[PDB]
């Protein structure tokens, strides 16, 4: 019924949705009275303001949730990627889609939510987590239902019930979130804009967002439906802006 | 001085005589 | 007709919370006391800030410095007042390495001088972050290779408190300790978090031991 | 010099005072101001955002998800109880870690209306109805769903609304209760029934589990700021 | 007298504070005033004069004037790189004794575009192009001039001008770089390579020198007074 | 979509314009222009594909 | 008294209530 | 107070600010 | 001040000069 | 303050500057 086209890519949700907004805040471009950087910056638009579709993955019985980093995500997206090599600062929004859809004979509830400045803890008390631990591009980190041992040097604490933060797990809904109820949606859609204590940031260095989906009840189904429920997440790049354009960084 | 609150709480000020 | 006034940003933080003390004798030339500024050492200030994502505030710092008498062999004792030193040493100055060195001329660096027995010293301090708000969390690296140093520590470059005793010792050593205070003011605050659940382990970091997300009870009709 | 007194209360250092004092960087120029999302001013906001209550905190269950998932399913029989807690949100276990508990634990006093939401969280294909009851004390617990109709309560039909909003009402001889446990400020009882069953079609699971949400309503306010009773030391963090 | 109480702060001396005092000199008749030149209002004055760049500092030229020097002749290749030196105006030995990096010792955070300048000393016979780049961080310090060219740069050619003036633009994330050194608040590269080649004729000597020379910008500025580390003491001096 | 009532689904229709080749997965198609259709949604999806060439005809 | 800034910067000022 | 010279002597004033 | 009563009372006040 | 006499004597007044 509704549709949202960014650029040469469209989704479709039903009228009543209910897209879900940041705080409040549409993404928008920076403005000059608090911008620090003086070079004129990159606005690609059409070519990085588009629905770019990650690797699915599969929500089991047993499943713990999964996570992603924002900007890291992206990283290898088509134009989006090169702009970010290419470029020493940048800022950007986003819009979250993620799909999950299943008969009326299937059950079960995911929370989506998106959280700033999501820093981890790693399973080792002395050591930071490394960053194939903390992100995996595109494809997602998994939250485990067990704990994580000390004995592993660099892996990060992904005991789901404090959410890899040492929080309440179900204290998140304090940040931009969506549920998705089997029951009643297919589909949530979150609109973030670039929160950060600095008007520009390099991507590769920080990662401002991580998104989080956590089943808080389990799917579950009879024998005879569909067993395989993927969960599949779009995400599009909103007023993407870019400074410092350089030589190609190598990672 | 004569009568001036140095406070903004009205419990800080004297006895009301 | 209930008013929320002590639920505000400001009454809840506007409270002097000690962040740290250090102790220094009398009795060498290494008599004197260092501590990196930071707001992570101590658990009720850390969890009361971390409420939030980024803080914007003035800061009043307040001292309570005390001393105690320690063993002496000189038959009557009889010190006068203390007089105590406080220099602030922002990141690239000179630092003191001992008690009588030069670095503590304080010509540029702001510096308190204090003796005991009368009010605590008391200072004002404004907004210094580089940035346009502090940073109670960065889920980033230092490095732009993401080797290296992880976490919020990666933003934590706001110098080092000096502290001595100015007066020469006498025939008794004196060991003194100093109770530093900080009290935001003017506070503004953005993007609210869960409130920490797990118990802190490290100063540098937001390492955890998995908890359980509440307490117990038998059944779930106990009342 | 001017004629002055000196009072009690000079010199003394009073933690919670208000007093300006000279400023160690004179004439220092401040970063600008940058438009940032997510303005906070006051803590009540922080506790109207409705969090997951783990109802189910049984001793197996605060270790995982299960501490949240009410289990419902179909019965052959009628008027059991689904749950029940006390409406102690700074004190009890069940309320005392969401938003809305932490925040009451830097607090004293508390007064207003508590929104409880129910989601559940089964099929499609699934229907019932449930009665949600609140009881002010002076009794004990409802035993039974013909006591807990008696007073406050509502009918939520799953079939129809798969989200109920129970705002508890603010019924106090006092103005203000106690964060801590205290009879002499006691709240009452919140308890949940089958109004009739859950009801399914064949090939759909009967077993179903119900998430409730917990809020401070318009009319919340807290007093007294203390140090919470949930983060402690032994030594500083090095 | 009038009753008053004492504050925490009473009796201390802060360094910076900016009170009032008695003269223990009263009703002194101070010499008149008389115009000097070159008064000084702000330090930013002298942070904007250009000054020589030690360059080339290696330990052979840090007790001379070849510090200055910066070698350059005919080659027989393309695109070779005259010098190089990370953007840091006040932890780098290249900048760090210049007049603005001995202002900058002075301070704890700087912001502002930086001006440098390269002046041509070989003779009016010469001609030559050379490209001056700024390379932003994220990646290394550029290679080759391809990598070079890449970011910001322009081509200076000595034939039609003896001087050429390149203002390194402020890029950064934050509003202030720490003085001192700091990943965090990495500033970039400058660079220098050989656009086409040095080229003169019979009876000219082919190896020239370049000055280079560095100042603020007008929008420049320092913040937090410390310090400086460059000056130091063990006795009084008699 | 002419399946049961009770079937759900999402699609992927993507147009590549020529350069490279014919994507070979999804990450490719999603690269160009492309639609997501929800069979549960919208038994009918109309998708108009855009005139994009060099030329302002195209051989038969 | 009652409200007056006895310091030259913002920073000195008493808490905002 | 706010600004109020205590001080018949210039040199008394605070720093110009 | 040149006189100004701080107490309430006129036994507070200074002699009758 | 500025000037202002806080004694009833004239000789408890400050030098005359
Ligand atoms: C004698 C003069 C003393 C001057 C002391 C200056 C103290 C520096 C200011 C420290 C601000 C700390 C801000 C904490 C930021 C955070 O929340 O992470």
């Amino acid at each position: 019924v509704r549709s949202i086209t960014l650029g040469n890519s469209t989704i479709t949700t039903q009228e009543c949705a209910n897209v879900v907004v940041g705080y409040g805040v549409w993404p928008e471009y920076l403005k000059d009275n608090e911008a620090t950087a003086e070079d004129q910056p990159t606005q690609p638009d059409v070519a990085t303001c588009r629905f770019y579709t990650l690797e699915s993955v599969q929500w089991m019985k047993n499943s713990a949730g999964w996570w992603w980093k924002l900007p890291d995500a992206l990283s290898q997206m088509g134009l989006f990627g090169q702009n970010m090599q290419y470029h020493y600062l940048g800022r950007t929004g986003y819009t979250i889609h993620v799909q999950c859809n299943a008969s009326k004979f299937h059950q079960g509830c995911l929370l989506v939510v998106c959280v700033p400045e999501a820093e981890m803890g790693c399973s080792n008390l002395n050591n930071t987590p490394e960053f194939a631990e903390l992100s995996g591009g595109d494809t997602a980190r998994m939250f485990t239902d067990t704990q994580i041992g000390e004995t592993n040097s660099k892996k990060v604490q992904t005991a789901v019930w404090n959410a890899g933060m040492g929080v309440g797990v179900g204290n998140l809904t304090i940040y931009p979130h969506q549920w998705i109820n089997l029951r009643t949606n297919n589909s949530a859609t979150i609109v973030m804009p670039y929160i950060n204590s600095v008007p520009m940031d390099n991507m590769f260095r920080h990662n401002n967002l991580t998104l989080m989906i956590i089943p808080f009840v389990p799917l579950n189904y009879s024998e005879g439906s569909s067993p395989y429920v993927p969960i599949t997440v779009t995400i599009a790049p909103m007023c993407a802006e870019y400074n410092g354009l350089r030589l190609a960084s190598s990672q | 001085y004569t009568n001036i609150n140095y406070y903004k709480d009205a419990a800080s000020n004297s006895a009301n005589r | 007709y209930h008013s929320r006034s002590e639920s505000s940003i400001e009454n809840f933080l506007c409270r002097a919370a000690c962040v740290y003390y250090a102790t220094y004798t009398n009795n060498s030339e290494k008599g004197y006391a260092e501590w990196v500024i930071n707001t992570r050492q101590v658990a009720q200030l850390r969890r009361k800030l971390e409420l939030f994502t980024y803080l914007r505030f003035d800061l009043e710092l307040t001292f309570v410095i005390t001393s105690a008498q320690q063993p002496s062999t000189a038959t009557s004792v009889d010190a006068p007042v203390q007089t105590h030193q406080i220099m602030y040493v922002p990141p690239g100055g000179p630092v003191p390495t001992k008690v009588t060195d030069y670095a503590w001329q304080t010509s540029t660096n702001p510096s308190v001088f204090w003796t005991e027995g009368n009010a605590p010293p008391r200072m004002s301090i404004p907004f210094i972050s580089i940035g346009n708000a502090y940073s109670c969390f960065y889920d980033g690296w230092t490095q732009f290779s993401r080797n290296g140093v992880y976490g919020i520590n990666t933003l934590n470059n706001m110098g080092t408190l000096y502290m001595r005793h100015v007066n020469e010792a006498g025939q008794g050593p004196i060991k003194s300790t100093v109770r530093i205070y900080f009290k935001p003011k003017h506070v503004k605050a953005w993007v609210p978090r869960p409130p920490r659940l797990c118990q802190y382990e490290k100063q540098k970091n937001v390492n955890f031991t998995p908890t359980g997300v509440t307490t117990t009870r038998v059944g779930i009709t106990t009342t | 010099g001017l004629p002055v007194m000196t009072t009690p209360g000079s010199t003394q250092f009073l933690t919670s005072d208000d007093f300006q004092s000279p400023s160690a960087m004179p004439q220092f120029d401040v970063t600008p101001e940058m438009q940032i999302p997510g303005r906070v001013n006051n803590l009540m906001e922080i506790a109207e955002v409705d969090s997951v209550v783990p109802v189910n905190n049984t001793e197996a269950n605060v270790n995982s998800l299960k501490a949240y998932q009410i289990p419902v399913q179909s019965n052959s029989d009628n008027g059991k109880q689904v749950f029940g807690f006390p409406l102690q949100p700074g004190a009890n276990g069940v309320l005392n870690r969401t938003l809305l508990g932490e925040i009451l634990n830097y607090y004293t006093h508390w007064s207003g209306s508590i929104k409880l939401t129910f989601m559940f969280c089964g099929s499609a294909m699934a229907t019932g109805k449930f009665l949600l009851a609140y009881s002010p004390p002076g009794a004990g617990v409802p035993k039974n769903r013909k006591d807990a109709m008696l007073g406050t309560h509502v009918i939520w039909d799953v079939g129809l609304q798969s989200s109920c909003v129970l705002c508890v009402p603010w019924i106090s001889q006092t103005h203000y209760r106690y964060v801590v446990e205290d009879e002499y400020t006691a709240a009452g009882y919140i308890t949940c029934w089958y109004q009739t069953n859950i009801v399914v079609p064949a090939d759909v699971q009967s077993s179903c589990d119900i998430l409730c949400f917990v809020s401070a309503c318009n009319d919340f306010s807290v007093r007294m700021l203390k140090d919470t009773p949930f983060i402690r030391q032994d030594t500083f963090y090095q």
